[PDB]
């Protein structure tokens, strides 16, 4: 459906001119392969592309389909060129429903700046359905493959197909080129401090002391006060401290200054040995306000 | 010497008196600094 | 505050006074220490 118009699947409509045009990514079913997303198998034993059929759909959800071995990786690559801005470029979230046995790997990979891939999680093991949630720091081509292996050590056939890995839902935010699956409400972006409100119909300031969250655009429900003995920031992102502390006894008020720790220290742990002779020492740098 | 310390004695008045006696400190050793006593005038 | 620091004044007693404040032995910044003062009784 073209963007501007959000569809669940039986219908589509064309979204309010009041809401800002949102394109989003979701795939509950999959009686038809996005075209995003494409399969191959990385044999386990060679180490090469195979070229195969890596995944398998099934309408509503996709599993791990057998290749050569059961060894072999069973990739799915999605790429996305880039992110479209309404810290949240992009949220993706998963459903893995993993009913494997033994030596189970779900090798989600982000390659950030279609850098190498780093696996950011590593599922091990058979897990249940949830939801996991990946954030990227900044606006790239970013490519998500779920590298799947049935079995960690090889035996000759394909012994193992049991192993399935099950992804029915695929939620990605603030996509480019894509489809408006959900549009959210908003236009013009207000200036900091102000929270976007649709039913109100012009830029409205949150009150005074209060951080205000743009994951939830809509109202001020997402426009959270700051905690004790702390300062709202002039762009609301973040409460600040005033790095002092004023607190009421019955003697007298206490004021606690930290005016000399706004500076950064470098303060290490002990030099530690690993298991082997390899040693390492953890160093926190730690900025305590300002 | 221990009387080093600077001795606030509470001169008598309002019928009492404190025998304050408090440190100055590049003193050493010596007698600890001694509590203030109370006594009627 | 300001009453944090500890009161050793002295009263009149043979026409001489002396009133000296000074923090307890065991306060950050704050106001600096308040100097003696001499006045007829
Ligand atoms: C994905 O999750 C976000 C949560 O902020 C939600 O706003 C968005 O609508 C979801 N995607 C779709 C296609 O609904
Ligand atoms: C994100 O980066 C890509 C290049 O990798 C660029 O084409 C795209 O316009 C960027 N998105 C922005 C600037 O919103």
């Amino acid at each position: 459906c073209p963007y501007g118009s959000y569809s669940n699947g039986s219908d589509c409509t064309h979204c309010p001119a009041g809401t800002e045009p949102a394109v989003g990514f979701e795939y509950k079913w999959w009686n038809t392969l996005p075209s995003n997303m494409e399969t191959t198998v990385l044999s386990g034993i060679n180490f090469e592309y195979k070229g195969l059929t890596g995944w398998e759909v099934a309408g509503d959800h996709i599993y791990t389909a057998v290749g050569a071995s059961d060894n072999d990786f069973m990739i799915l690559t999605l790429v996305v060129p880039g992110f479209r801005p309404p810290k949240e470029v992009a949220r993706i979230t998963f459903v893995f429903e993993t009913i494997c046995s033994v030596n189970c790997e779900l090798y989600f990979m982000v390659g950030m700046n279609s850098r190498t891939n780093t696996p950011v999680e590593t599922w091990k093991g058979t897990k249940g359905k949830q939801s996991y949630t990946y954030t990227i720091e900044e606006n790239a081509t970013v490519s998500f493959t779920w590298a799947f292996q049935r079995t960690t050590l090889h035996e000759t056939g394909r012994k193992y197909t049991n192993d399935v890995a099950k992804i029915y839902s695929i939620n990605v935010t603030n996509v480019m080129g894509g489809v408006a699956s959900y549009c959210r409400p908003c236009c013009t972006s207000c200036p900091a401090g102000h929270y976007i409100n649709r039913d109100s119909g012009t830029c409205h300031l949150c009150p005074s002391n209060t951080i205000l969250k743009a994951h939830q655009p809509y109202g001020a429900q997402a426009c959270v006060p700051c905690g004790p003995g702390t300062k709202n920031n002039k762009i609301h992102s973040l409460c600040y401290n005033d790095c002092t502390f004023s607190r009421n006894t019955p003697s007298r008020i206490f004021n606690y200054n930290f005016s000399a720790l706004a500076g950064t220290v470098s303060l290490a742990g002990v030099p530690s040995f690993t298991s082997k002779g390899l040693k390492y020492f953890h160093h926190f740098t730690l900025s305590l306000c300002g | 010497s221990a009387s080093d310390y600077h001795t606030f004695v509470s001169s008598c008045v309002a019928g009492i008196q404190k025998t304050t006696y408090m440190w100055r400190k590049l003193c050493s050793g010596g007698i600890s600094l001694p509590e203030q006593r109370v006594t009627i005038c | 505050s300001a009453s944090d620091y500890h009161t050793f004044v002295s009263s009149c007693v043979a026409g001489i006074q002396k009133t000296t404040y000074m923090w307890r032995e065991p306060c950050s910044g704050g106001i600096s220490l308040p100097e003696q003062r001499v006045t007829i009784c």
